[PDB]
């Protein structure tokens, strides 16, 4: 990556290439790993990124879907920056490190108009993985309902579980979404929900539904 | 094992006021949410207002300036104090308790006007 | 975070990342785990707070629920402090709305700007705060048993039969002093019958170390 | 498994000095804290002195300047040495032992009057 | 903490803060925990100490005497050293990092002259840990006896370790304490220790009683 | 390694050889170890690069190869660079760390120009462990059929993996291969496959076949 | 067990608009992915339109600035909108419907002037 | 420690402390024990020092015999450096830590001429060590002989890992103990050392009784 | 060790210490141990290099061999380069004799004003030269098995023998070059009758990568 | 298992041309290795030509600039095609593929001679 | 089972030299220490000497400057050399030896001018 | 299994020289030692030659400048050679080979001398 000593290239250090890969064996594509896929990959070159990609020994049919991604993500870098001062030029490909050297890369990172090459397809990488966290989301929204015996924390853990996988956002928190909750919940916590009215918050309806189990 | 019971309510001139109380059985001290909702005949079901255990009271919009909803956990009962009662009050109101699930009362006879 | 040698930005560690995550999947919301979430977020920006929470896994209710606190509490902050703006001055970023602080409508860069300022805006410690806010509120909930209902074991050493009775007291009261008297009382009552024999005949204002040697052998 | 007894008790003069002893089976040094409890009849048992291991003496207000509270290890006895007797010193005084219960002694009658 | 480069502050180590929360998780309040508890704790600023107290999970018996005790030496503090009107010198709770904000416990400790608030507060929170180790002291040193086949060696580990717990210290007043190494020594072993005479070094005991044992 | 400050020299790090000696132990010679080799050894002087290699215990058969592989690629460099009388232009075995000192080879790879010889000793001993990588490829790409039961995922899983290890890249002439993934998927899916017509991405294709392995 | 029937196919005249629809059996939504072939004796069966669940439209080269594909799941069946037709579009259509491992028996689309 | 940034005093750091006592825990007092005391306390204070030694909370009769031996050697000290220019004056308990400040410790090791307390201390540890390593040796060096069965090799490492505790010292490599080896040998592979003739080395020896076992 | 901020010396780490200590544990002495000693002592002082082999627990026969060792090295230094300094020159120290290359008569702030000097005596590398000419000898003597007795078993993957024939050649031979010839003949002929065939087949000149893949269906 | 048969060879004049095809049972492509052997009666077999999986063919130094070893993955056959035969040419040619023994045909006669 | 026997006492002038000696049964370096006591009625048991294997000789500061204890396991018997007598040094000697649990029943040493 | 037969010794005159050579049973490479020593009656045996396999030879300090140590591993044979003989060689010599145990020759007679 490049860090401050002045900006400095520092090498991949052990650590970090062995958290990337451990948090992937233990996680898959679960929506937190994507989080700290960013955070690991804080300062990396376009190179950088590329080896902790590469580094999955795993998920082929997943990072093969995330080079399609790439691929579609600099055809329209290429299509929002044609060919015409005039200084350098990156192009999609030297964004995703396949085209340019480490050499190129470090020179537009810190250039001052600097071109982010590194933060641009970081952009790219999160935008296949999002894809990649939906397509493996084991069930749907529609199908996540309060068990007879399910305390309300557990469901409210289960939904927006599901919800963050399928939106591969932390947070829905839709309209339309916020409906459902109270729609699917067991028969004795809705009725207590229902008859909270309109905008009780998370804490207030799981207040209200302490003791539906007991 | 729980019931309520309201009373207070009755026929008022428009720009008066009103104090519903809800009776309780058991202590409220267990009740994990309390609360009133109106019904007129025709016009759909209007949450008027909320208390969730340790929350602040919530009311309703059309409600907001004139209503205050309270507990009297001495007493055991939960009240709900009307003012500048309008043309929109005229309902019958039910107070609700939530635990394992959620009972309600029968409600009260509320009827305000200023016709002539 | 912002580190010294001049305050300068560096990555979020992989120890620290990994550490606070391990920290949640192994303590949940124990009370403790909020003063190790404080420290473990020394000097962070509020994209490293967002780091943080964003690679806790499970518990997305409480995540919920934390964003909801955060939410009232950016508002609360708009209300109390609105920017005028307008031309910023030449040394010197805009002025932080609610949403700037929790890193929402902000850069990383604006953020830095705003605590490396010589009259510094520390938008990470507001932040920090509101999270916590937040946090405590989730502790709390996620207690699972009321105070009432600590009572010592027939077998229970008293020492064991305090742990608890403390711990409880710590994650459902989130004041440690607010209320310390009545609890006082309620530990001497709900101690077992040996221990509560001792107890009595201790006296008044025997002192928590004294109540716990004079009832080392019960149990 | 563990006996107490106490002795001293006796009628003496007001002003007077006086000192009770409490005999405990096995070893004193094992006992995890020892007092003096008294009561007249009538009156509620009144706490007097209290020694928790490792710790220093604590004595009632109503005896403060006047009682102090000892162990004589090598005896196995637990001292409790009054003086300027008071006519609210009348009364039977206990020793206890704790340990694992707690225990108690029988008690020793002390009658405070003003002498010839 | 306060380092050096100049004195500077550092946050509190990631390594540290499960360094102290692993050994009190292990170890309770065995007595060797207290020299651990001082050097995790280098260099601490009174946060600092707060923040590795505040961390442990467990023992809150033990944490409520050690806010105790830490009170205790406030007020004594207050009564030795009042305060009249860069901020002024310290109170009671300032040491303690009750009332006081980082930036205040970094300029006394880098005064010149310095008001080490740190070491200060680091000696009081000692003082009552020294006190929760005696307390969570299992037995005392009158019932350590050597058993009928237990090797001398085992015993005066076993006697020394309670010895440091019940002192809360490895050495205080001593001597008449070796006359009860002797006298609690089993019949066989005894009858050699006696005859060993004044000023016997614990190696000239260990070498006499050796085989002994079986 | 050779690292910045100024370019210096530092010492391979405890954490980096046991990283390398143990993912060698973990994985052998599946494909993303390469990746995972070049960032350990970024940086690396060839004196670097041959103590990683001779760190490794096992798969003497490999090692052996690796060997051939360098003696082969260092031939050809002098082939292509006769070099003439601060040392002069390097010979093969000197890149190789053969015949030249540890100053030699900073001498060189600091220099303005750059002889970077442990980048160019890099490529060859990559060069090798390619072809062990396809050596060790347990199954040949025209085996990986779709199981009757098995999920098209986890059958795409397995053809990627394999298609990754024979070709030792991820992504070669794989077009034609792109026919082959559908000729050898299961009956019921090979027909949804076809149906689905040309330029279907993988992310198409694992929608079209969902559900369809139960 | 699970039909799939085209409708809408007949004789128009070239650069003359037709709209094809096929319905299912069951509930539409619960297919993956649908879509549109034709065939000819000598003209090989060519791709004409595909829809997967979740994703965009996708139509062959041959016919991209005429067609349309639609699916209405509300309705149960879905659409294949043609315009600006040409002479090679005279076939048998086919749409395809595909869970677990479907087939229309095909509408007859004749273009000419 | 004092280390170079210019000496400056940088805090035991949490691996030392943890790798201190864990080797407590795991290798007890065997010798190999003591080069490793040595080492984890590179540049040690006199206060560093004893907080390793108090860190450790088992073995407290071994510790209790280290104070003896260290106040021994402090008295010594006290001997050799009476009570009498005369600018300052470590004494024994001053070297110890006992009775001297942090503050006073780095000021004795920084002067130029430096009085190195912190080496000196080392050495009276260590003078303790070695006691204690040689009073838990489990057995005499007189007590090991090569079994019937037992390869010239296993016999060899038993005979110098005694020796190593008995005396303390890796190599006693005595002339009489070297005639001690070739004593207690088994009785085919005596008479092959036997028949070696005087000046036989260590590897002579054991090529020579390669095969007795077979 | 000695390292670069100028050239100062460094305590040996806690992490290279325990990795020395282990790898010994875990590998005894496999060929791989010594290329690993000389990485892990990168730099080292002679007082370091005695550090990592003292730290070792067991193994003592090794280790005395390894002692005399060092002893007929720092004879043949002695025999080769006798020291005359009488009087020191101002800037400089002593010259080294064996004793202070292997650390037994010299000081460690004798052995860094040697590796220190702008005409450097590297007492440190020529020490771990000495070292690495004992463990060599060491890693040959405990190698279990002779390269003649190295055959392959009947159900055994050609790869797997392979493996076991140039892993033994490699501790026993300390000379990957010097036989490699004799040994290439030996290859075939120890392998299996399946593979035998294979190999024989393949005609004169077969490189070990295509004896491998040829042989794969084998076993 | 598998079974090899060679064909194509017969007699053709020196300074000729010929092609041998090798058919193999199952599939070519799933062989490690495969080649050509001659032998003529008398003197000792010789190699010929090999083809190791994924490698490059190897030729005998007394056919290189002639013979080309080939493998038709389509009919899955395996051709050595031979020009400029030479006295030294005569000679039966076996063909050999590897897999898991090692496995070999019978042989095709191959008889070079000077035509008319 | 385990036998000590001492000798060499007897009437000696003061200031004069005497030497006692404590034979031992078994072998005499098995015990892993042995020394010298001295007892009369009122002046009650004190200590003279004491040897712990592998240790310094240690002796009472009554007659630090005046005894030597010494131990020969060739001999497989242990001396105390007394020079410099003084009268409080009348009593009953014993040496004792010690393993598993001994003494021997003593020699008189009287001295006087 | 195995067994040695030393020759070569006789009568030489002072100054002389001599070649003793010790056959060997089976291959000696499998023998980890062998050597030579010799004895005169009433004089200590004493050790004179040491081979051990992968190290050099070792010679006593009285002969070290005048005799060599040699093996013939092609005859399977073990060559003691003596030069400038000296009134200390008259002796018996053995021959000595290490397997399982040591095995030893019968010895040969070695006498030298320049007496009148």
């Amino acid at each position: 990556p490049i860090v401050q000593n002045q900006m400095v290239h520092q090498c991949i250090s052990p650590r970090t290439l062995n958290a990337w890969v451990k948090v992937v064996e233990e996680k898959a594509f679960s929506p937190e790993v994507i989080p700290m896929f960013s955070a690991l990959s804080c300062g990396a070159t376009p190179q950088d990124l590329n080896t902790m990609l590469n580094t999955v020994g795993g998920h082929q049919a997943a990072m093969q879907m995330l080079k399609e991604t790439i691929n579609e993500e600099a055809a329209e870098w290429d299509r929002l920056h044609p060919v015409h001062g005039q200084m350098r030029e990156p192009r999609g490909s030297d964004i995703a490190g396949t085209t340019s050297t480490l050499q190129e890369q470090i020179g537009w990172m810190t250039h001052n108009p600097p071109i982010p090459v590194g933060e641009i397809y970081k952009r790219w990488i999160i935008l296949g993985l999002n894809k990649i966290v939906r397509m493996y989301s084991p069930t749907s929204i529609l199908d996540i309902r309060q068990g007879p015996k399910e305390p309300f924390r557990d469901y409210v853990d289960r939904f927006y579980k599901t919800l963050r996988a399928e939106q591969a956002s932390q947070e829905v928190k839709n309209a339309a979404t916020e409906t459902l909750l109270v729609q699917n919940a067991n028969p004795d916590c809705k009725t207590i929900l229902k008859a909270l009215g309109p905008g009780a918050t998370l804490e207030e309806m799981m207040t209200a539904c302490q003791g539906v189990g007991p | 094992d729980v019931q309520l019971q309201e009373s207070g309510g009755g026929l008022v001139q428009a720009g008066g006021s009103l104090r519903l109380s809800c009776a309780a059985s058991g202590s409220i001290s267990r009740f994990n949410a309390m609360g009133w909702w109106r019904q007129a005949p025709g016009k759909e079901r209007e949450f008027v207002a909320r208390i969730v255990k340790g929350f602040d009271p919530v009311l309703a919009d059309s409600v907001k300036g004139r209503f205050t909803i309270s507990i009297d956990s001495a007493e055991n009962t939960l009240a709900l104090q009307m003012n500048r009662l309008k043309p929109e009050d005229t309902a019958v109101y039910y107070c609700f308790a939530a635990l394992d699930t959620a009972y309600w009362g029968q409600g009260t006879q509320v009827t305000v006007s200023s016709a002539a």
